[PDB]
C-alpha cells in the first residue's frame, strides 16, 4: 500500500516493562522513541528508515514517568538502527526484510517490531474475522473487528492476538529437556498467558489501506503457581502516528538486498547461552574478565566460602560461554599446574554447556592432561549439561573414540550413557530424531551382540534407554522376551535391561511401548521378573482404562503369584493417587479393580509389590510422587530387585528427580547359526538415574603393609587438604520476543560453591617400628585437627527484557550460606574402646546459617546496574495500623535454645518484609526482603574446651 | 547383650568447677529374652540432683514400652509411650498411648496448646468425625485397625474428646 514515490513519516514510541501488576511497586524496563520514514517503491517493496532514536530505560513505580536516557555503549547500535531496511509489503502482508550484515539481528528484530504494526490482513467487506497470521511473535490466532470511524474513508480496526494459540510460536529454551508435559496439570492452570491487542485508525485509499495511527498493548503474564496466587507481568505498548505524507523525487533505491528472513523474530546465534540476563559481556575484554573472576574464586574461597562465590561462578560461566576452545586452551595452559585454578576451571567446564567446552574437553582428555578421577567427574558433568546442538553430538561421538576414555571402564561407561542423554536432549523438542545420532549406539549394540559380550549389550541397552528414541524400538526388540518362537540366546539380565530401556521411549510413544510390553506381561511362559518389569513399564506409560482392564481380567486366572501380587498391588496403590499427573491412570485402575476380588492383598513380604505415594498442592500447582518396587523370587526371601523413584510436578510439567535400583540374582543363587551369550552372573548390580537418565551403574561380581606406613608418616608430618567445588544446580531459561521486537527472558539459575579444608596432624607413642594396622588399632592415636566445611547457594529467578547491551526486569535472589568449624583434638584407642574429643568452643556470637532473599527491579548495561527494591522502602492500637497498611511492615522473629552443660545457646533470628499486605497470594509472600540467621553464642562462663568422651567395653 | 557405654560431655570452665553431663547407656535381654535398654544422665556438678532416666522394654505381649523421668531425681517429670499390636475384633490392630505425669509448666504449654488448639485443626484439615469425649485426663491414645489389608479405621482419644475415621483406604497394605 505504500505508493511508489511517496514518503510516509511516522513517530514511533514503544516500551516493555516487567514487574508485579500493582500500582506503587517498582518496575523496570526498556523503551525507545523514534521518527521513521517509509518510502514506497515499486514491486511491492518499501524502505523504512529510522531518522531519530532516543533509547530509554524505565525504573520506578508504574504508572509514572520514570523513563531515563540509556547513555553509554549504544552509538554503534544506534547507527545500525539508522541504516535503511527494505521490506516486501503487498496488500498489507510483510514478506521478507533486507538489511546489511553490519546491521545486527537485534537491530533487525527491533525493525520487525515496527513492521509488525503494518501487518493488516483486511478482508474487504467482512466486519469480523479471524485467521492464523504471521507477526514478530510467530503465526498465531488473530481476530479483527472492522468498524466505520466518523471522518469519511476512515475506519477503526482492532485486532487481537491469542499468543497461546499459535501455528508457530517463536521461542527458545534451555534446561527443559527432561520436563514432560502434564496435560492434566495444564488444563488446571496455564503458566504463561499472553495476548496482544492492536488498535488502528486507518484510511481506505485507492493505493491501499494506510495507517493514520496504531496503538498496541501486549501482556505476558507468568503464573508460577496457580493463576490466583500472584503473577509477574511484562506489559509492552507501541504508539505509531502518521505525521505526514510527501512526494519524493526521482528514485535510486538505497536499501540493501541482503535477505534477513520474514517478519517473525529471529534469535541471534547462540543467544540462549551467550546472552546472559545477569552479566553484560559484549564489548568487554573476555580473557581478562575471566582471569579476574577466576582469581577471585580461587583466592577467596580458601578457609571458607566467600558470600558471593556462587554469583562469581555464574559470572565466570557467562564469560566462558563467550570464548572459544582456543581461549579455553590458553587459560588452561597457564594454570593447569596450580592445583586450585585447575580445579576451578574443570568445574567451570560442564557449567558452560556449549560445544566449545566439550571440544576443549575432548582435546584435554586426548592429550592425557586429566587424571582418571577428574575425567570421570567432568565427562559426566559436561556431556549432560550440554545445550545440545549437532556440533555437541559430533564432539561427543569423537570422544567415545578417544583412547583415554576407551582404555578406562568407568569412564567409557559414563561417556556412552552421557552420549545417550545428549541424544535425548537434542531430540526432546523434535518430532523426529535424525537416525545418525543413534548410530554409534545401535552399532555398539550390534557389535556387542555379535561378540556375545553380555556387559557390553547391557551398557548399550542402558544408553539407548537414555537416548529414548522410538527409532530404537526395532533394535531393542531383538533382546526382549517373547519376540518370536523364542530363540533363547539372552540372559534374564539382558532381557530385563531391554525392557527397562523402553521407559524414556514411552514418554514420546506410549502406545508403541504398550503394544510391546502388554503381550510380554500377558505371556505366562515368561519369567516373573521380566513380566513384572513389563508391568512397571506399562503402568508408567499411562495406559487406558481398557488396557488396564485387560490386565485385571487376566489376573483372575494368573498362575504366577509373584506376577499377580505385583500387578494387583500396583493397581490398588495407583488407584488411590491424588496427584493430577496420575488422574487418568488412577481412574483406569479404579475401574479395573472392580473386576476381581481382593485376596492378593493378603500376600505378604515374600511377594512382589509396588507402592505409589504422592501429594499435590493446588495453590502452588506443584507436587511430588514416589514409587517403590520389590520384585521377589520363589527362590528365597532376598529380593531379586528393588527400585525406588521420586518425581516432581510443577508449572504443568513433570520430571523424574532420582531413581535407584538394585538387582541381586547371583547373590540369590548363592544364598539358596547362533551363539549364546555367556552370562556374567553378578552377585549384584545397581544403578542410579537422575531426571530419567542413567548416570552410573555398577556390578558386584567377584570383588566379594607399605600402603599404610606412608599415611601414618604423612599424618605425622601434618596434612592440609582443601576441596572446593563450584557448580550450577539448575538453570532453566525461556526466551521469547515481545511485540516490540526484543526478547523477554524468564531465567531460573541455582548455583553453589562448597569449600572444605582440613589440617590434620597425628601423634602416636611406642608404636612398633614395623607397625601394622593392628598395632595402630591398639595404640593411643592423637589427631590434632583444624577443619571447616562451608557452603553457599544462590537461587536467582528473573523475568525481564534482555539484549546484549541492556537488560531490564524483575529479579528475586535467594542466598543461603552455612558453615561450621572445628579446632581441637581427637584421641582414640580402638582396643581400650575409648574415644575423646577436645574442641575449643565458640568464643563469640558465630553465625552458622545465613539466609537472605531480595526482590529487586534492575536495569543493567556496560555502565553497570541501577537497582530498586520491588517494594519501595516507603509509600502509602498497634495491630490495626500494622495490618491496615498500604506499606510493607518489617516483621521479626527470634527463638533460642540454651545449653546448660555448655553455657551456649543456639538462636534463630529473622527479619521479614514482603508483599502479603498487598494481596493474599503465594508469590507476594515470597516477594520482598528477608534475612534469617541460625547462630551460636556464649554467655561468659568462658568455656576453655569442650570434651566428648565415650567408653564402651568392660570399663 | 549386657554391655554399657559411658559418655561424658564436659565444659572446662575457668573456675575449674565441674560442668557437664554424664550419660550411661545400659542394655540387656532381661526378664524373658525380650530386649531392654536404659539411659541415665546426670550433671557433673556434685551439687546437682538433676537426673534424666529413660527406659525401654520390648515385651513378650508384642508391646513396646518406654518411660522417661527427668527433674529433681528423674521422678519430678514423667512421660510414657506404650505401643501394642494385636487383634481388636478379629482384625489386626495397633495402638499407641502417650501418657504424662507432671510436666514442667513450660512443656505443659506445648501440650495444652496442641491438644486444645492444634488437634481440632488437624482433625478438620483431615475431616475426621468428632464424638463428645474419650476418657483419661493425662493421656492420648491412637488405635489403628486394619479392616482389610488396605482399609483402616482410626480412633484418637484425647482427654476432652475422641476423633475418629472409618474406611480410610491406604496406598499400601497394612
Ligand atoms: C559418581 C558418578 C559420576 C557420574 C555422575 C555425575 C552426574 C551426572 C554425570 C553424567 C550425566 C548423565 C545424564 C544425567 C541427567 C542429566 O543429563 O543432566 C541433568 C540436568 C537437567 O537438565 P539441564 O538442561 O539443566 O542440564 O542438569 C544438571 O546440571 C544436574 C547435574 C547433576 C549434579 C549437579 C552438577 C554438579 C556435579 C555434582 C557436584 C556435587 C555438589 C556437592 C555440593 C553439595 C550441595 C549441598
Ligand atoms: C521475579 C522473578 C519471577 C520468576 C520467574 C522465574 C521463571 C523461571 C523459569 C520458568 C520458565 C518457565 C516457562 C514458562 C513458559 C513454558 O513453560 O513454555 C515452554 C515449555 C516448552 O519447553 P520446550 O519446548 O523446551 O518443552 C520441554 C518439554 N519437552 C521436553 C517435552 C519438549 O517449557 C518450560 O519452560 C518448562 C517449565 C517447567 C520447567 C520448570 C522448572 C521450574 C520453573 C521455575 C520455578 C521457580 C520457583 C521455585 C519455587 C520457589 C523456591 C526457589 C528457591
Ligand atoms: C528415590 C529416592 C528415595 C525414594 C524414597 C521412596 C519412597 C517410596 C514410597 C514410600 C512407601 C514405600 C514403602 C513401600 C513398601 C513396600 C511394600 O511392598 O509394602 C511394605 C509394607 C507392608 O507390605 P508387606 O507386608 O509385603 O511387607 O508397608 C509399607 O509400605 C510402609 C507403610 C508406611 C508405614
Ligand atoms: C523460601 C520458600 C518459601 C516457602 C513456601 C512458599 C511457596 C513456595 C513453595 C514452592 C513449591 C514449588 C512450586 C513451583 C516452583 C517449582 O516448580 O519447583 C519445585 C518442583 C516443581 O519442579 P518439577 O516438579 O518439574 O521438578 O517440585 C516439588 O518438589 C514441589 C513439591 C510440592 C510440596 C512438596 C511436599
Ligand atoms: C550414588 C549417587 C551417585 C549419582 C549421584 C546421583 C544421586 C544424586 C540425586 C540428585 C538430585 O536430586 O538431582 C535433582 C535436581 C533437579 O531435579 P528437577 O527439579 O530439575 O526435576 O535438583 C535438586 O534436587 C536440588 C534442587 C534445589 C532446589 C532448588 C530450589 C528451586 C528450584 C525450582 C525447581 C526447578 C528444577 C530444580
Ligand atoms: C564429618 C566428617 C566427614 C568427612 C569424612 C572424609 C571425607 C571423604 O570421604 O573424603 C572426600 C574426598 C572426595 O573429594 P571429591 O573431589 O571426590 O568429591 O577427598 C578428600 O580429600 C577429603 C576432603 C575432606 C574435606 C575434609 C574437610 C571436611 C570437614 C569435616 C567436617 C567438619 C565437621 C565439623
Ligand atoms: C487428631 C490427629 C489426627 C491425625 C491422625 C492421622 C490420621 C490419618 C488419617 C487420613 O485420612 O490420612 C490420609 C490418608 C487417607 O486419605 P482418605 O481418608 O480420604 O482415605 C479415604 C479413602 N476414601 O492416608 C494416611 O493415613 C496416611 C497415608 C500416608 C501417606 C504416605
Ligand atoms: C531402593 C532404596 C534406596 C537404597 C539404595 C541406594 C544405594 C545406591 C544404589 C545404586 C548403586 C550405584 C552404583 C554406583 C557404583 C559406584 C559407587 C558405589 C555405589
Ligand atoms: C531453611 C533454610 C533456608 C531458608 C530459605 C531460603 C533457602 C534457599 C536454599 C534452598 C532450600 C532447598 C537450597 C537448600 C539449602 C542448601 C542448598
Ligand atoms: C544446625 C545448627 C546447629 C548450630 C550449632 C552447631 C553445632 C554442631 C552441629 C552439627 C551436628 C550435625 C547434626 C546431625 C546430622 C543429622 C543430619
Amino acid at each position: 500500500q505504500f505508493q511508489p514515490g511517496k514518503v510516509y513519516r511516522y513517530s514511533y514510541d514503544a516500551f516493555s516493562i516487567s514487574g508485579l501488576p500493582e500500582p506503587g511497586v517498582n518496575r523496570a524496563g526498556l523503551s525507545g522513541e523514534m521518527k521513521i520514514e517509509i518510502h514506497g517503491h515499486t514491486h511491492n517493496q518499501a524502505t523504512l528508515k529510522i531518522t531519530q532514536v532516543n533509547l530509554k530505560y524505565f525504573l520506578g513505580p508504574w504508572p509514572s514517568d520514570s523513563f531515563y536516557p540509556l547513555t553509554g555503549g549504544y552509538d554503534h547500535f544506534i547507527q545500525q538502527l539508522e541504516v535503511p531496511v527494505r521490506f516486501d509489503y503487498s496488500a498489507g502482508r510483510i514478506g521478507d526484510i533486507y538489511a546489511p550484515p553490519q546491521v545486527t539481528d537485534t537491530a533487525v528484530n527491533i525493525v520487525r517490531g515496527i513492521l509488525n504494526l503494518f501487518q493488516l490482513s483486511l478482508k474487504k467487506n467482512q466486519q469480523t474475522f479471524e485467521l492464523q497470521e504471521t507477526g514478530v511473535e510467530g503465526i498465531c490466532q488473530t481476530t479483527y473487528v472492522v468498524q466505520e470511524g466518523y471522518r469519511t474513508n476512515e475506519m477503526a480496526v482492532v485486532k487481537t492476538k491469542d499468543l497461546n494459540n499459535c501455528d508457530h510460536k517463536v521461542y527458545k529454551t534451555m534446561g527443559t529437556a527432561y520436563a514432560e508435559r502434564c496435560p492434566t496439570c495444564q488444563k488446571m492452570n496455564k503458566n504463561l498467558r499472553s495476548t496482544a491487542v492492536y488498535n488502528y485508525a486507518i484510511f481506505d485509499e485507492p493505493s491501499g489501506y494506510i495507517i493514520k495511527s496504531a496503538h498496541s498493548e501486549e501482556i505476558q503474564q507468568l503464573s508460577v503457581f496457580d493463576i490466583k496466587e500472584g503473577n509477574v507481568v511484562i506489559e509492552s505498548r507501541q504508539k505509531l502516528i502518521l505525521e505526514g505524507i510527501q512526494s519524493a523525487p526521482a528514485a535510486s533505491q538505497a536499501a540493501s538486498l541482503q535477505n534477513r528472513g520474514g517478519l517473525m523474530y529471529k534469535f541471534p546465534s547462540s543467544a540462549i547461552t551467550k546472552m546472559s540476563s545477569l552479566f553484560v559481556t559484549k564489548g568487554k575484554n573476555l580473557e581478562s574478565e575471566i582471569h579476574t573472576v577466576l582469581k577471585h574464586l580461587v583466592e577467596n574461597n580458601q578457609l571458607s566460602v566467600h558470600e558471593d562465590a556462587p554469583a562469581k561462578f555464574l559470572r565466570l560461566t557467562a564469560f566462558l560461554r563467550n570464548v572459544d576452545a582456543g581461549v579455553l586452551q590458553s587459560i588452561w595452559h597457564k594454570l593447569h599446574q596450580q592445583k586450585d585454578y585447575r580445579r576451578w576451571i574443570l568445574d567451570a567446564v560442564p557449567a558452560m554447556a556449549t560445544s566449545e567446552a566439550l571440544l576443549f574437553l575432548k582435546r584435554t582428555l586426548a592429550s592425557e592432561q586429566l587424571t582418571s578421577a577428574e575425567a570421570t567427574q567432568i565427562v559426566a558433568s559436561t556431556l549432560s549439561n550440554q545445550q545440545a546442538t549437532r556440533e555437541s553430538l559430533s564432539y561427543a561421538r569423537e570422544l567415545l573414540n578417544t583412547s583415554f576414555i576407551r582404555n578406562r571402564p568407568i569412564l567409557r561407561k559414563t561417556a556412552v550413557l552421557g552420549y545417550g542423554s545428549l541424544v535425548f536432549r537434542y531430540c526432546a523438542n523434535t518430532v523426529s530424531c535424525p537416525d545418525e545420532l543413534l548410530q554409534p549406539l545401535h552399532d555398539l549394540l550390534s557389535q556387542s551382540s555379535d561378540r556375545a559380550k553380555e556387559e557390553e549389550i547391557v551398557l548399550a541397552l542402558k544408553a539407548l534407554g537414555n537416548a529414548g528414541q522410538p527409532n530404537s524400538i526395532k533394535k531393542i526388540q531383538r533382546f526382549l522376551p517373547g519376540q518370536g518362537k523364542s530363540l533363547d540366546e539372552y540372559s534374564t539380565r539382558v532381557q530385563a535391561e531391554a525392557i527397562m530401556a523402553l521407559r524414556n521411549i514411552a514418554k514420546r510413544d506410549p502406545r508403541k511401548v504398550q503394544e510391546i510390553v502388554l503381550p510380554i506381561f500377558l505371556n505366562v511362559a515368561i519369567k516373573s521378573e521380566l513380566r513384572i518389569r513389563s508391568c512397571i513399564v506399562f503402568f508408567e506409560s499411562k495406559p487406558s482404562v481398557a488396557l488396564v482392564s485387560m490386565v485385571a481380567v487376566r489376573l483372575r486366572r494368573e498362575p504366577n503369584l509373584q506376577v499377580a501380587s505385583f500387578v494387583y498391588s500396583q493397581m490398588r496403590s495407583l488407584s488411590r493417587s491424588s496427584n493430577p499427573e496420575f488422574r487418568d491412570v488412577a481412574a483406569a485402575c479404579s475401574v479395573a479393580i472392580k473386576m476381581l476380588g481382593s485376596k492378593l492383598d493378603r500376600l505378604g513380604c515374600r511377594y512382589s509389590k509396588a507402592v505409589h505415594v504422592d501429594t499435590f498442592n493446588a495453590r502452588t500447582m506443584a507436587g511430588v510422587s514416589a514409587d517403590y518396587f520389590r520384585i521377589n523370587s520363589p527362590s528365597g526371601p532376598l529380593p531379586r530387585a528393588v527400585a525406588a523413584k521420586i518425581r516432581g510436578q510443577g508449572m504443568g510439567y513433570a520430571s523424574d528427580i532420582v531413581e535407584f535400583g538394585l538387582r541381586a540374582e547371583g547373590l540369590q543363587e548363592l544364598l539358596y547359526d547362533w551363539k549364546s551369550v555367556p552370562e556374567e552372573r553378578p552377585l549384584a548390580s545397581g544403578y542410579v538415574k537422575v531426571h530419567g537418565q542413567e548416570v552410573v551403574f555398577a556390578e558386584l561380581d567377584k570383588k566379594m603393609q607399605e600402603q599404610i606406613g606412608a599415611v601414618v608418616s604423612k599424618l605425622e608430618q601434618g596434612m592440609d587438604v582443601l576441596l572446593t567445588k563450584g557448580y550450577v544446580v539448575s538453570e532453566v531459561r525461556y526466551m521469547q520476543p515481545v511485540c516490540i521486537g526484543i526478547p523477554m527472558d524468564l531465567n531460573l539459575l541455582v548455583s553453589g560453591v562448597t569449600t572444605n579444608r582440613a589440617n590434620l596432624s597425628a601423634s602416636f607413642s611406642s608404636l612398633p617400628a614395623d607397625m601394622k594396622l593392628a598395632d595402630l588399632l591398639a595404640t593411643n592415636i592423637e589427631l590434632r585437627v583444624a577443619a571447616t566445611t562451608s557452603m553457599s547457594q544462590h537461587a536467582v529467578a528473573i523475568m525481564g527484557l534482555t539484549t546484549d547491551l541492556a537488560k531490564a526486569g524483575m529479579q528475586t535472589h535467594y542466598k543461603t550460606s552455612a558453615g561450621l568449624g572445628v579446632n581441637g583434638k581427637i584421641e582414640m584407642n580402638a582396643r581400650e574402646s575409648n574415644f575423646k574429643a577436645s574442641l575449643k568452643p565458640f568464643q563469640q556470637k558465630t553465625v552458622v546459617v545465613l539466609s537472605t532473599m531480595e526482590s529487586i527491579v534492575f536495569v543493567r548495561d556496560p555502565s553497570g546496574s541501577r537497582i530498586l527494591p520491588v517494594l519501595p522502602p516507603k509509600m502509602t492500637q498497634k495491630q490495626i495500623h500494622d495490618i491496615m497498611t498500604a506499606r510493607p511492615v518489617m516483621r521479626r522473629k527470634q527463638s533460642c535454645s540454651k545449653s546448660a552443660a555448655l553455657s551456649s545457646k543456639v538462636c534463630f533470628s529473622a527479619r521479614l518484609r514482603n508483599a502479603a499486605f498487598i494481596r493474599n497470594a503465594l508469590l507476594y509472600k515470597i516477594t520482598g526482603d528477608y534475612v534469617s540467621k541460625v547462630y551460636v553464642q556464649p554467655t561468659s562462663s568462658k568455656a576453655q574446651i569442650t570434651k566428648v568422651e565415650l567408653e564402651l567395653q568392660a570399663g | 547383650s549386657k554391655p554399657k557405654v559411658v559418655i561424658v560431655l564436659r565444659a572446662v570452665r575457668a573456675d575449674g568447677k565441674q560442668q557437664g553431663l554424664q550419660t550411661t547407656l545400659y542394655y540387656g535381654l532381661t526378664s524373658n529374652g525380650l530386649p531392654k535398654a536404659k539411659i541415665v544422665a546426670v550433671e557433673l556438678s556434685d551439687l546437682s540432683v538433676w537426673k534424666l532416666c529413660a527406659k525401654f522394654r520390648l515385651s513378650a505381649h508384642m508391646k513396646a514400652k518406654a518411660a522417661i523421668g527427668w527433674g529433681k531425681n528423674c521422678q519430678q517429670y514423667r512421660a510414657m509411650l506404650e505401643a501394642s499390636t494385636g487383634n481388636l475384633q478379629s482384625h489386626p490392630a495397633a495402638r499407641v498411648d502417650i501418657k504424662w505425669g507432671r510436666l514442667p509448666s513450660s512443656l505443659q504449654r506445648a501440650k495444652n496448646a496442641l491438644l486444645e488448639n492444634g488437634a481440632p485443626v488437624i482433625a478438620s484439615k483431615l475431616e475426621m468425625e468428632i464424638m463428645p469425649k474419650a476418657n483419661q485426663k493425662h493421656q492420648v491414645s491412637v488405635i489403628l485397625a486394619a479392616m482389610t489389608p488396605r482399609r483402616m479405621n482410626i480412633i484418637v482419644k484425647l482427654p476432652k474428646v475422641t476423633y475418629f475415621q472409618q474406611g480410610i483406604l491406604l496406598p499400601f497394605t497394612f
